[PDB]
């Protein structure tokens, strides 16, 4: 699998696979590995499936019982630290999770914290993760700007998360796209990777290869 | 968590108007033959017959179970004796209950089950379970090596449901009684003696103690000689 | 693993924590502060296992800061050297210990002095003039030893920690992406280079 | 075995045999390359060879020199049922200490014209590789005996790539051989 | 896999299930498991296929070498011998688990041979998955005085146990008769009792339904 | 324990209880506060004045707490405030609202008002 | 004590446009024995809902159990309102996640109409993670069934005969027994190939009128 | 398994049972364990069937041999040779053999062979699993010098207290008497022996 | 350890062993394995020592409860105390108890708990390490309804070939004999029980 | 653990190889060169287990050498990587494997080709554009499946190595210390920074 989210001045991109494996058999090309947890909160699945789709719906539970106590949507570092503490109060019980909490609040600006089942607590600009994470690092570190388009910000997710399918049998079927903006964010749809790969083989030449 | 004393296969078949059930009556402690009087089938009622392969200290714990069951059944109801008696169906219930929560709490009787009934409709009643809660049906049953070597035999007098109505109980009870042979030329952990039960929705239990497998074939062993080439 | 270093001069402490955080097979962050200040005098840097580190130092700091709004006063050194290290002693014997080792830089501003407190994850506790946890101070000790002297001022600190990182990154087979350097002194916590 | 990855199938049809094969080259998920062909022939007989790389190379390399020398010695080029018998005898020698490979032989006998494969002479076809369980079930609901090459062809190919479609760790590409007494086709087929 | 052997009054009949398994899945529907290791002596094998194929293949080779030394028909203690002493010295390292039926000059013999070497002479035997269900209709059925037909009835119907009641067994019979004095009958898919029914439709594809990225001629 | 309903419905429905704590309030030192445009000013009129310190206690460095009534009971409820601030600022990223404070310490009391065997 | 064990068994949910189909075999295994030939894994567990945990057969039952008393305290508390298939879909999750240290060892499927009156499946692992899809296999052949489908409902691979490669096969409507012919010809193969696929394949149909089941004889 | 070996006024006799069993699975339920390795010299085996068939098809290759350069082998000098091969491969061989044998000077001789290759020249010898089962029967059963009637009288009472107590034991009864008259071989069914 | 317990005519005698064995080494060679837990309740223990006396002190004050508010406990009822104990705590105790008791209404009873903690009342019962050697000798000689005399004879030859076989097994034979006299005790030296 | 990458271009093969040599604790050495020159015009670099590369390379030299002197002639890259790939294949049988994984980089005089060998220690044999061993793949094949072009010059080559090298430098944990640059061209080898 592979997942990401990176800051810009659009908000954040994430893009993730829809591949899932059990050994060599590919048991579903289509999973949504992007979690809803409101309409200002996403969730990234990477981990056990399982552990992160129950934990982050409860968490979207927590941030809206939080909005009705105090009348404002929580912060991003809330809702992580929510998750992260639930998650070390399993550390050794096998939760198996690997997550960015990705949010835009008026008070935070576009945030990031990967989240795992460990506890680490991390913000940050850019996370990948998943067994493809090296191959989106590498298109991503090498192309990745703050002031990049919108339109060229989901492109480069997408280049990634293809740079990950090519390299990494456990990740591929297709690409959902998410721009995550102070409005909310925004779903750019799903991209085949076999169709993908063709067009940009043809389109930018790469996988040569191949 | 591990059986210590053991009583091999019960084997069961249904026929046009009942269930034939039939255990044999030893008590193994590993691969010595122990206690030889152990009965194995417990009657519940007169339309129910519990056979019971595995731990036998946790079969009498069982048998305790259904004798308390009936006490209770009978209390606060004057019914007991008729349309309130109990069926195979809530026997089999309660004894799956018990075991799959026995195997949840990992702490399993250590035992395979058959209910044997006819149904207040008439209906004939046959089921498993075992230590894990496992449950099926078929028109023939056989916990242990009876389900290798007894339900091919079972099998071929009832192959499918549509077999039921054409197999008398004369028939079903000889191809009984051939498999519990079998099983004593060939489980090294069976007895000649058996116990079968009949529960017939017409005749009622009929329960047969102290029956012996007989007609064996030994003679042609006087011509076996060596392994090979002793002549 | 992590650098966590420590040096106490006639002044100062100086804490330097290393900013990479590693998991697996990648390097997610090269700018982590390994810190958390407990009082205004008064800085924790932490080194260990995953999660273990950051829930340790956030409930120590979170009860410093209690005890400080209960009493209105600023805790000794030692006295936060000697609740860490028995919150440390209490987790070996719990059902899931903190790993988590700590080097505690204060200022005493009853004694004016500043004081470098080393507690292992067991809860061994010791005042040091410089101090170190896991193999940092297996390269970086003989310089220590060689150069340290108490009456350093702050400058001479820092160019002696230089030297402690710089052999560091020369011998150790790791890349820790450098350090955060944190100096405590009367002024309080500042974070320099 | 699993380490590479890799499937073959082969179908007998109307006077002919096909027998295909994945190009992917992987070292557990990092995929390598997808030009490794897992197909190769001696004289009329293809023999496709799935799992671990090096033992599919060594072996080729092996029946390559055993095949040639035959040829020498015999002066006609091994059939297809005699190959398969010289397979089985040269995995054998290796009972222990095995090599870890599906060998799937296809090919047509020079003599009779009798289609062959093996992996025996299950006549219908024969799949080795990853994604066996697959393959089995695709060609047991696809294949149709007395096929057409070109039938043959579009039912052996709709079987390789759904199949690897269902496997991780083969694709990137696919091979695809029809073979008649007179005539060999290779067709290369994308994969999606 | 179920084998059976069984004597009859002048002869021995061996049959098998013709169900080739790799784990779970049916590798092959049709193996043929009765291997000649000569004309008038056959054995079929479970465990492992191939050590069954090798060791059939390397008996019958020095069977018909040591027929042809001797100038006399080979004799089925001499397959016994030479297979429980190969197997022993291999340790029960080699998986084949056989039954030896034949006819020579001496009369009808049937053994059964495991992988450590062990044999035994019985006049009805049954090995595999199946084996024990085999077993109990060879248990309720076999008779001393059996002739050759009711011989390969009781043979086929504890195959046929097998395959109806083992995961392991199943599609054809297969049955090979050696009666004293006479050719040894080999009976290929003497039963079909498996025979798949017609599917609900023809699933040939239109030509043209692959896309095809290049073609090329191969020279052979 | 003891479980006892001190605080009770009488017939009028009120309840005594807590209209009496509300007498020990009354004859508590009085306690003043005025919000001003960018301040709030909270003030009250052989004891060593060190350490009789000031009836205005932080809860937590934004935050202030004054009162009237039992001055022991109010020790009770500045500590658990102070503990809800610090606990607030730990699992959650932020110090307190003054008004979530404010909630909390009246929920405090609110409960003791409904709780078996306690005043 | 291992508290687990497979029956084997092997089910296949298909959404369409106004219907759902889910199927399954009916034997129980127990490693190489037939324990039945019909104990049937699918259920109507009302409300036009169809269910099937496929696995370890007690926990299979047991939340399949729960499942229908969940189903009966939603009407004794709504009123009998109908429960809708995605609610249903969330409180199996929070039945199966109940368990997540001590897990169900089944993969469950349930199928019904959405309240659009589309047909819906959602597929659920051991621990409850969900996933409404088109359609999902489960069990032992899973890996022999849902290829074909695949390449018959939706034409995967499959391109326009003239176009060499350039447009695909386009989708159209399947009705609901043109799936039940797929299903049956899926299901005949895994018969054929695994040695688990049992021997009868029961069908429950689930459309605005109901749920229906069709029951096909499989070999053996 | 249950094998016997009585020596008699007359010579010897050995007796079996004869069951073979992998697991609880009866695999043979007529088993001949009475293996000649010379004329009047037989064996019981027990243990490993693999081994044992081995062991005693080398011992009567090594006795033929001795037989035609040295002439008839004594019961001690086949026992030597079983010796030999158990002990030497004791780490292999699971082989707990009797032998038992006639000759007109020595009359019966029994040997047994337990694991790890010890020789015990005995006046009987009980072994296998349900040995255990009948040694205080034997102990107090066994005379020196009784007739044949009586000797076979013994092993069937001890064979059938074995039978019934050992799941591993069963089928028919087996024996093998040996005596100057020549060698003469008896079989004693369930319906006999179960009535005792 | 070798213990049995033999009803008869007029009641039932209990006899052990009494040597305790840690190891090889002979830590009591004059143990007493004969508890009772009421008058005419008795118990032999073998397995686990600690816990054969604590279960069985544990049953000796339940039936000083039951005597005490509801009458003399039958044997059955102490069968079924021992049983619940053994049966409860089966994973943790190694207890094979023979349970024997005498009353005029049913005359000496015999009860044996395997390991596993099923109950068989049985006409007689053998149990322990030496009792595997005279399962064959007990069948061939129990009859029912023996006098004392034979009983004691019977229960006399039983164990001195289990003792003569078992290594964990020897020194004195006791004897409890329980009718309606009373409760006599009985000890056999080596010398005595030796020359049988 | 060693980085070896090697890219293909138009005219030349680049094999690039990490300098450092590890043991244990410590950083030994900065400086070594990881390769052996086989031929005039064929480069093998090498990773794997210590001692085992450095043998194995050596054994080979040797041999191709020895052929070299006994034919006055060079074999191709491909008949040495197919000689090499023998060798190794055979070690996976023995009784000790050489736990080596190497590049071989040639240029072919006879095509007038560059050819560049990847062949790990089991012997599995691939020739590719650009190749990598271990985890250098893992970081540096998403930046050559997106920039590499087979028309590409020497430098453009060398300027997509030193992409590949910063990227394992910024995300891959441990601290190689940089590497040695060879091309193997129409002149032979050289090295290069």
């Amino acid at each position: 699998t592979t997942t990401l989210a990176f800051r810009f001045q659009g908000g954040i991109i994430v893009a993730v696979d829809s591949r899932a494996t059990a050994g060599n058999w590919v048991a579903s090309q289509t999973v949504k590995k992007v979690i809803e947890i409101n309409p200002f909160l996403l969730g990234t699945m990477a981990g056990g499936a399982a552990d992160c789709q129950f934990w982050e719906t409860w968490l979207g539970s927590q941030c809206r019982l939080h909005e009705l106590r105090e009348k404002e949507r929580i912060s991003v570092a809330a809702a992580s630290k929510i998750l992260s503490n639930l998650v070390y109060q399993y550390k050794g019980a096998g939760l198996s999770m690997g997550t960015m909490i990705c949010g835009y609040t008026r008070k935070e600006g576009p945030t990031i914290y990967y989240v795992d089942s460990d506890g680490t607590r991390l913000k940050g600009d850019i996370f990948c993760v998943g067994s493809g994470q090296t191959f989106a690092y590498g298109v991503l570190d090498s192309n990745y700007k703050w002031d990049l388009s919108v339109e060229d910000a989901l492109y480069l997710g997408k280049r990634s998360i293809l740079a990950a399918a090519h390299r990494d049998a456990y990740s591929g079927g297709s690409v959902n796209l998410y721009h995550v903006t102070e409005d909310g964010w925004i779903y750019h749809g799903n991209h085949d990777v076999g169709e993908l790969f063709w067009k940009v083989k043809e389109e930018e030449g790469s996988f040569n290869n191949v | 968590q591990q059986p210590i004393v053991t009583g091999t296969s019960v084997i069961s078949m249904k026929y046009d108007n009942g269930v034939i059930i039939a255990a044999d009556n030893l008590g193994s402690y590993g691969s010595l033959l122990r206690f030889n009087g152990v009965e194995r089938l417990i009657p519940v009622g007169d339309n129910t017959v519990v056979g019971i392969s595995g731990d036998i200290s946790d079969m009498q714990h069982i048998e305790r179970l259904l004798k308390d069951l009936v006490t209770e059944n009978a209390y606060d109801n004057p019914l007991a004796d008729a349309e309130e008696a109990l069926e195979p169906s809530y026997i089999f219930e309660y004894l799956a209950t018990v075991m799959y929560q026995r195997r949840s709490k990992m702490n399993p009787l250590w035992n395979a089950i058959i209910v044997a009934g006819v149904q207040s409709n008439g209906d004939q009643f046959l089921r498993y379970v075992n230590l894990l809660g496992v449950t099926y049906s078929s028109p023939t049953l056989a916990t242990g090596f009876g389900a290798h070597m007894a339900n091919p035999l079972l099998r071929k007098v009832v192959d499918r449901e549509s077999d039921i109505p054409k197999t008398t109980v004369q028939v079903a009870e000889e191809a009984i009684v051939n498999a519990m042979r079998v099983l004593y030329y060939r489980d090294a952990r069976s007895s000649r003696n058996f116990s079968l039960a009949i529960i017939d929705k017409n005749t009622g239990l009929t329960f047969k103690k102290n029956l012996q497998v007989e007609n064996m074939k030994w003679d042609f062993a006087k011509d076996i000689k060596g392994y090979g080439t002793q002549k | 693993m992590d650098i966590i270093l420590g040096i106490r001069v006639q002044d100062s402490v100086i804490l330097a924590s290393s900013k990479a955080v590693t998991r697996g097979i990648s390097v997610l962050k090269d700018s982590d502060d390994k810190t958390r200040q407990l009082s205004p005098h008064t800085l924790m840097s932490f080194a260990g296992e995953a999660g273990d580190t950051v829930q340790f130092a956030e409930y120590i700091q979170a009860n410093i800061q209690l005890y400080s709004i209960r009493e209105d006063y600023e805790l000794s050194p030692q006295a936060v050297s000697s609740f860490v290290r028995q919150e440390l002693a209490k987790s070996i014997r719990s059902r899931r210990p903190y790993q988590v080792n700590v080097l505690i830089g204060g200022y005493d501003k009853k004694k004016n002095k500043p004081e470098l407190y080393q507690i292992d994850y067991l809860g061994t506790k010791v005042e040091l003039p410089y101090g170190a946890h896991g193999y940092s101070g297996f390269y970086t000790f003989s310089l220590l030893d060689h150069h340290y002297r108490p009456d350093m001022t702050t400058e001479e600190g820092l160019d002696l920690l230089k030297l402690c990182v710089q052999e560091l990154e020369k011998r150790m087979p790791m890349d820790f992406k450098g350090v955060i350097v944190k100096i405590v002194d009367k002024d309080g916590i500042r974070q320099v280079d | 075995s699993s380490i590479n990855g890799g499937i073959v199938v082969a179908m007998t049809g109307k006077d002919c045999v096909a027998i295909a094969c994945d190009l992917r080259l992987g070292s557990q998920s990092l995929g390598v390359s997808n030009k490794f062909e897992k197909i190769f022939h001696y004289g009329h007989v293809f023999l496709g060879i799935t799992g671990l790389a090096t033992d599919v190379t060594t072996l080729n390399e092996m029946f390559r020199y055993k095949t040639n020398l035959y040829k020498l010695k015999e002066e006609r080029a091994i059939e297809p049922e005699t190959f398969t018998q010289l397979v089985s005898s040269s995995l054998y020698e290796r009972r222990f200490g095995p090599y870890f490979v599906g060998p799937v032989v296809a090919g047509i006998n020079s003599k009779s014209g009798k289609p062959f494969i093996a992996g025996d002479e299950a006549k219908d076809f024969i799949v080795s590789g990853t994604a066996s369980d697959q393959l089995f079930g695709m060609c047991e609901s696809l294949y149709e005996p007395n096929l057409e090459p070109e039938d043959l062809f579009e039912t052996i190919s709709q079987a390789l790539l759904n199949a690897a479609d269902r496997d991780a760790l083969s694709g990137w590409g696919a091979v695809v051989y029809i073979i008649k007494k007179d005539e060999v086709v290779k067709r290369y087929l994308k994969m999606r | 896999t179920t084998i059976v052997g069984v004597k009859f009054n002048n002869g021995v009949v061996i049959a098998a299930d013709t169900r080739s398994t790799q784990g779970p899945i049916v590798a092959d529907k049709n193996c043929a498991k009765l291997h000649r290791i000569s004309p008038k002596i056959w054995c079929a094998g479970a465990g492992t296929a191939a050590d069954t194929e090798a060791v059939t293949q390397l008996i019958g080779s020095n069977i018909e070498l040591h027929s042809l030394y001797t100038s006399r028909e080979p004799r089925v203690v001499s397959a016994l011998q030479m297979l429980k002493q190969h197997l022993f010295k291999y340790q029960g390292h080699i998986g084949a688990y056989l039954i030896v039926a034949g006819v020579d000059p001496t009369g009808s013999h049937l053994f059964s041979i495991h992988a450590h070497g062990s044999t035994d002479v019985g006049y009805y035997l049954s090995l595999g998955s199946g084996s024990l269900a085999a077993m109990a209709v060879l248990e309720s059925h076999w008779k001393q005085d059996l002739t050759k037909e009711e011989a390969i009835k009781l043979a086929s119907d504890a195959i046929q146990a097998g395959i109806w009641n083992d995961l392991g067994s199943g599609s054809n019979v297969d049955v090979c008769v050696m009666e004293i004095g006479k050719d040894a009958e080999y009976l290929r898919n003497y039963l079909t009792p498996n025979v798949r029914e017609e599917k609900q439709k023809s699933y040939k594809f239109p030509r043209g339904t692959t896309a095809v990225l290049k073609e090329s001629i191969v020279n052979i | 324990g003891y479980d006892r309903a001190l605080s009770i419905f009488s017939p009028d429905g009120h309840i005594f209880q807590v209209e009496y704590a509300l007498e020990a309030v009354k004859r508590g030192t009085c306690a003043v506060g005025v919000k001003g445009k960018n301040c709030v000013v909270l003030g009250c009129e052989l004891q060593d004045t060190r350490i009789t310190p000031s009836k205005v206690s932080k809860i937590d460095s934004h935050v202030v707490l004054s009162f009237s009534g039992l001055n022991a009971d109010s020790r009770i409820l500045i500590e658990k405030a102070r503990v809800e601030a610090q606990s607030h600022r730990l699992t959650l990223e932020d110090p307190v609202t003054v008004e979530y404070l404010t909630r909390y310490v009246a929920g405090v009391q609110q409960r003791y008002t409904q709780s078996g065997g306690v005043r | 004590f291992n508290p687990y064990g497979d029956n084997g068994g092997t089910i296949l949910g298909i959404a369409g446009e106004d219907f759902a189909v889910l199927a399954g075999d009916t034997r129980n295994i127990t490693d190489y024995s037939i324990n039945s030939r019909y104990e049937p894994k699918v259920f109507d567990c009302g409300d036009n809902i169809v269910m099937s945990a496929n696995g370890f057969a007690a926990d299979g039952d047991a939340l399949v159990k729960r499942f229908k008393n969940s189903v009966k305290w939603y009407h004794f508390d709504h009123n009998d309102k109908k429960l809708s298939i995605n609610s249903a879909a969330r409180n199996i999750q929070h039945l199966l996640y109940g368990k997540r240290f001590f897990p169900y060892y089944v993969h469950t499927i349930i199928a019904g109409l959405d309240e659009d009156g589309k047909g819906a499946v959602y597929s659920f692992d051991p621990v409850g993670s969900y996933e409404r899809e088109q359609c999902r296999a489960g069990g032992a052949a899973a890996s022999l069934i849902m290829p074909f489908l695949d390449n018959q409902v939706n034409f995967k691979n499959q391109y326009e005969p003239g176009t060499n490669g350039k447009v695909k096969k386009p989708l159209k409507y399947l009705s609901v027994e043109e799936v039940i012919k797929l299903v049956r010809d899926s299901f005949t193969s895994a018969t054929e190939r695994h040695i688990q696929v049992g021997d009868g394949l029961e069908i429950l149909i689930v459309t605005k009128d109901g749920v229906r089941k069709e029951f096909y004889e499989l070999k053996r | 398994t249950s094998i016997m070996a009585v020596t008699f006024k007359d010579g010897v006799i050995l007796g079996a049972d004869s069951r073979t069993t992998t697991g609880a699975y009866i695999a043979n339920r007529v088993t001949d364990k009475l293996t000649r390795v010379h004329d009047k010299i037989w064996c019981c085996r027990s243990g490993s069937a693999a081994d044992t068939q081995a062991i005693a098809d080398i011992v009567q290759y090594h006795l033929e041999l001795y037989t035609s350069q040295y002439g008839t082998p004594s019961t001690e000098t086949a026992a030597s040779v079983f010796k030999e091969l158990c002990y030497e491969n004791k780490d292999n061989l699971t082989a707990g053999i009797i032998v038992a044998g006639y000759d007109d000077k020595n009359k019966g001789e029994v040997y047994t062979i337990p694991l790890g290759g010890s020789v015990h020249k005995l006046p009987y010898a009980i072994a296998g699993s349900g040995s255990t089962f009948i040694y205080g029967y034997c102990d107090k059963n066994f005379r020196e010098n009784m007739s044949k009637e009586e000797t076979v009288d013994f092993i069937k009472h001890s064979l059938s207290q074995a039978i019934k107590w050992d799941g591993s034991s069963g089928g028919v009864i087996r024996m093998v008497v040996l005596t100057a008259a020549g060698v003469e071989r008896l079989i004693f069914y369930p319906d006999e022996y179960e009535q005792l």
